[PDB]
RNA sequence: AACGCGACGAUAACCCGCACGGUAGACGUAUAAGAAUAGGCUCCGGCCUCGUAUCCUAGCAGGCGAUUCCUCCGCCGG
């Protein structure tokens, strides 16, 4: 990148290199994504969650008690 | 009327407060699920069906899924849930019926001898459990269709640590 | 972020004295029960020979001092350095002062009830994130020595134990979080894959 | 002193018979609003002329953007200040994307290491440093050196002030 | 079996009453809403019912238990203390004991 | 320390009458490495601003009977 590049000449480096594209796979941007999904969770789909990690447990119990 | 006024007993003034009609909040819809906040039912979720006046609220459970009646309860102690169900096939002339304000409203021997005795609970009547029957028969039959409502709708509302409800998204 | 527990631990190591102090008086008031391990890895600011005239200048402006309850007292444990620095802070000529410090329980070490129970620290009093790098610290351990705390061998002997210990709680951690991550490996064949994503769109 | 602005403050005396159309002083007036650089500016004016604020009047008062206020540059300010010993001329220079951001700088800078205040400060003149090598001083020098980067060690996270108590030990690694 | 809570209020804490240096109103009292940092998020509980709920060694209904109402007004401070006005003034030995925030009425 | 404390030895019962069921503050009152902050952890793949996390959390304040599960919890003994 150029020191001092105005506007457009960072965004032809900024399409050039995907910034957008490795930010999505940094893993600073999927504790956001997570925590954004969590935050918007309704009363209902609370309600879902907790029926539904409950389930998923169960599946968890069995394989711990084999191990 | 028959006395002339017996005092100087002024009468009041006409005061200029006319009665209009209260506007609910846009979250209120019919059909909407309701979590009880005050009296005997707290903590319990339940599906409105239409707005009366002065801000209360007539809503039903319905009594199979969790116990809740046909009832009125106040706009200010409910909470209004995002989830929305079906309200088709039910009777609407039913709901208008069990609407009404005459509705949830309405010296001897015996007198004298039951003074300090406990009065006994008295049943339900006819007409109370056939028209809770009569509205609910189209609506749990909605609610069926939607998966996780009826244990939705059985369950109780209630705070775990980290729950707070500036944050929580109903 | 404004949590209410029942009893909160805190860690002593690597917290800067009146700071510390400051905060947990607040609390006290606020009613929140306060227990207080490692008083001896407590720091106060500055090189340890200020700590020594500041200890030296208490003792000045005092005729007569009380063998037993104060004077030369107060210095000789890190915990009572510490309740004499908490007592300064809350009104304990008032019944709410003496109801606040029966909330305080400050001990040198981690006693047993308190070794097998969660030990948080205060951000706003850690020394690292309070204090430049180039500055100089001494521990109450330290200064409390040098007046005459007797027992600095004696806590050090049975904290090198309990480290002892838990080092062999991790290892039985280690075990659990090998299973745990194996069983969650395990069970994602069988899980119902219609709910898996539904848990995705949700967060978990 | 505040969010100060560029203020062109312009006045003259109050004509007479003798002398129609005066002479139309001009002067540039660094002030937080436009009573301030209007009082500024008759300040100066009987310091050095016979002119004053009840025979004068303002013609007008404009206030002076940056042409290119996303562009950093260096600043070259000249100062005079009266102390208790007197009055003593300086030379300071800073490094900001505007002028009015460099004597923000000046009076912060100038408070702390000499403790003069608003009224003794007089502005002589800020230029902007055109060209390297008309820098001549040396914390600017390191910073328009060839290739600057630094790392940022110790850096204290942001732990919010209400959350009092804390589970994990922080880190100052970011 | 639930296993479950039945709790519907949020927790709080009497910290004293609106006072100066020295001259302290007990009709004005000080609540710590649990989870309230701001202002912003007090803005939430104004208005809201607040309960304090004590025991007295005596039965009068068939229980100990007595309750003093009230209701939250106005928030205090920066950091999401708030000011509660009730029936009768707080004790002043209420200092640091929980209070009871329920959630209505309600405009959710 | 006679108004601090620890260990140990030896150690008070049936009958008759009659008066009542505190605590500065429970409501999921769940959560044990150590150590450093010019570093550290690990499953050795990788990972650490973020405890904004983890566990637990449905039913008359939580019933009855099933279908169905060998998961979770509790009491006594070794």
């Amino acid at each position: 990148l150029p020191r001092g590049a105005r506007t457009g000449a960072v965004k032809k480096a900024w399409e050039a290199y995907g910034v957008d594209a490795k930010w999505k796979e940094t893993n600073w941007a999927k504790k956001q994504l997570q925590q954004e999904r969590r935050q918007s969770l309704t009363d209902f789909d609370r309600f879902k969650v907790m029926r539904l990690k409950k389930q998923r447990r169960f599946e968890e119990r069995k394989a711990l008690a084999k191990i | 009327q028959k006395w002339y006024p017996a005092e100087d007993e002024a009468q009041p003034k006409k005061v200029r407060k006319a009665v209009r009609p209260w506007t609910p909040r846009k979250s209120l819809q019919p059909g909407t699920v309701l979590i009880l906040l005050a009296g005997r039912f707290r903590g319990k979720r339940v599906v409105l069906l239409k707005c009366l006046d002065q801000g209360v609220l007539l809503v039903t459970g319905p009594f199979k899924i969790n116990g809740v009646p046909l009832r009125r309860v106040n706009a200010r102690y409910v909470i209004a849930t995002s989830v929305k169900v079906d309200l088709t096939g039910v009777d609407q002339a039913k709901i208008d019926e069990v609407a009404q304000p005459k509705y949830f409203t309405a010296a001897s021997e015996e007198a004298f001898f039951k003074q300090g005795e406990k009065p006994q609970k008295k049943p339900v009547s006819s007409t109370r459990a056939a028209d809770q029957k009569a509205i609910d028969k189209a609506l749990i039959a909605n609610i069926k269709k939607v998966d996780m409502l009826a244990s939705y709708l059985a369950s109780s509302f209630s705070l775990r640590k980290g729950d707070k409800p500036h944050l929580m998204k109903f | 972020m404004s949590s209410f527990e029942s009893v909160v631990v805190i860690d002593g190591k690597g917290h800067l004295l009146g700071r510390l102090a400051s905060i947990v008086a607040k609390q006290l008031l606020s009613g929140q029960k306060i227990v207080v391990v490692r008083c001896e890895a407590l720091n106060i600011s500055g090189e340890f020979f200020r700590a020594k005239l500041k200890y030296h200048a208490y003792l000045r402006k005092m005729t007569r001092y009380n063998p037993t309850r104060g004077g030369p007292f107060h210095f000789r444990a890190p915990s009572r350095i510490f309740y004499k620095a908490v007592r300064g802070m809350i009104p304990h000529k008032t019944a709410r002062g003496a109801a606040a410090l029966e909330r305080l329980k400050v001990f040198e070490g981690v006693p047993p009830p308190y070794d097998k129970k969660k030990k948080m620290v205060v951000p706003q009093a850690l020394r690292v994130l309070r204090l430049q790098p180039g500055r100089k610290y001494c521990t109450v351990g330290r200064l409390s020595h040098e007046v005459g705390w007797k027992y600095q061998d004696v806590v050090a002997r049975l904290e090198e134990r309990r480290k002892a210990k838990g080092a062999a709680y991790y290892e039985r951690k280690k075990l659990a979080a090998r299973q745990l991550s194996e069983a969650k490996k395990a069970a994602a064949a069988k899980v119902d894959p219609k709910v898996s994503e539904a848990l995705a769109a949700y967060g978990y | 002193m505040g969010r100060l602005q560029e203020y062109q403050v312009i006045g003259r005396h109050l004509p007479t018979e003798a002398n129609p159309n005066p002479a139309l002083y001009r002067m540039r007036i660094f002030a937080p609003n436009e009573v301030v650089a209007k009082s500024r500016f008759w300040y100066f004016l009987r310091g050095l002329k016979k002119v004053k604020k009840a025979t004068g009047e303002i013609v007008s008062v404009n206030v002076i953007s940056e042409k290119h206020p996303l562009k950093v540059k260096n600043f070259g300010i000249w100062l005079r200040y009266d102390s208790r010993s007197g009055t003593h001329n300086m030379y300071k220079e800073y490094r900001e994307t505007s002028r009015v951001a460099a004597v923000e700088a000046m009076y912060a800078d100038m408070a702390a290491r000499h403790r003069a205040r608003f009224r003794s400060i007089h502005i002589l003149k800020v230029v902007e440093l055109e060209k390297t090598e008309d820098v001549k001083r040396p914390y600017i020098k390191q910073l328009v050196a060839k290739n600057l980067s630094f790392p940022l060690p110790h850096r204290v996270p942001k732990i919010s002030t209400k959350k009092i108590f804390s589970a994990k030990r922080p880190s100052t690694f970011s | 079996p639930s296993e479950a809570g039945h709790r519907l209020y949020v927790k709080g804490r009497h910290l004293s009453y609106q006072r100066g240096r020295r001259n302290t109103h007990p009709k004005t009292s000080l609540i710590k809403i649990e989870g309230v940092d701001d202002t912003a998020a007090a803005n939430f509980y104004l208005g809201k019912r607040v309960a304090y709920v004590y025991r007295a060694q005596k039965e009068v209904r068939g229980t100990k238990i007595r309750v003093i109402w009230g209701k939250i007004t106005r928030p205090h401070g920066n950091s999401g203390v708030v000011r509660a006005k009730f029936t009768h003034p707080l004790p002043a030995r209420s200092f640091g004991a929980s209070v009871r925030i329920m959630l209505y009425p309600s405009s959710i």
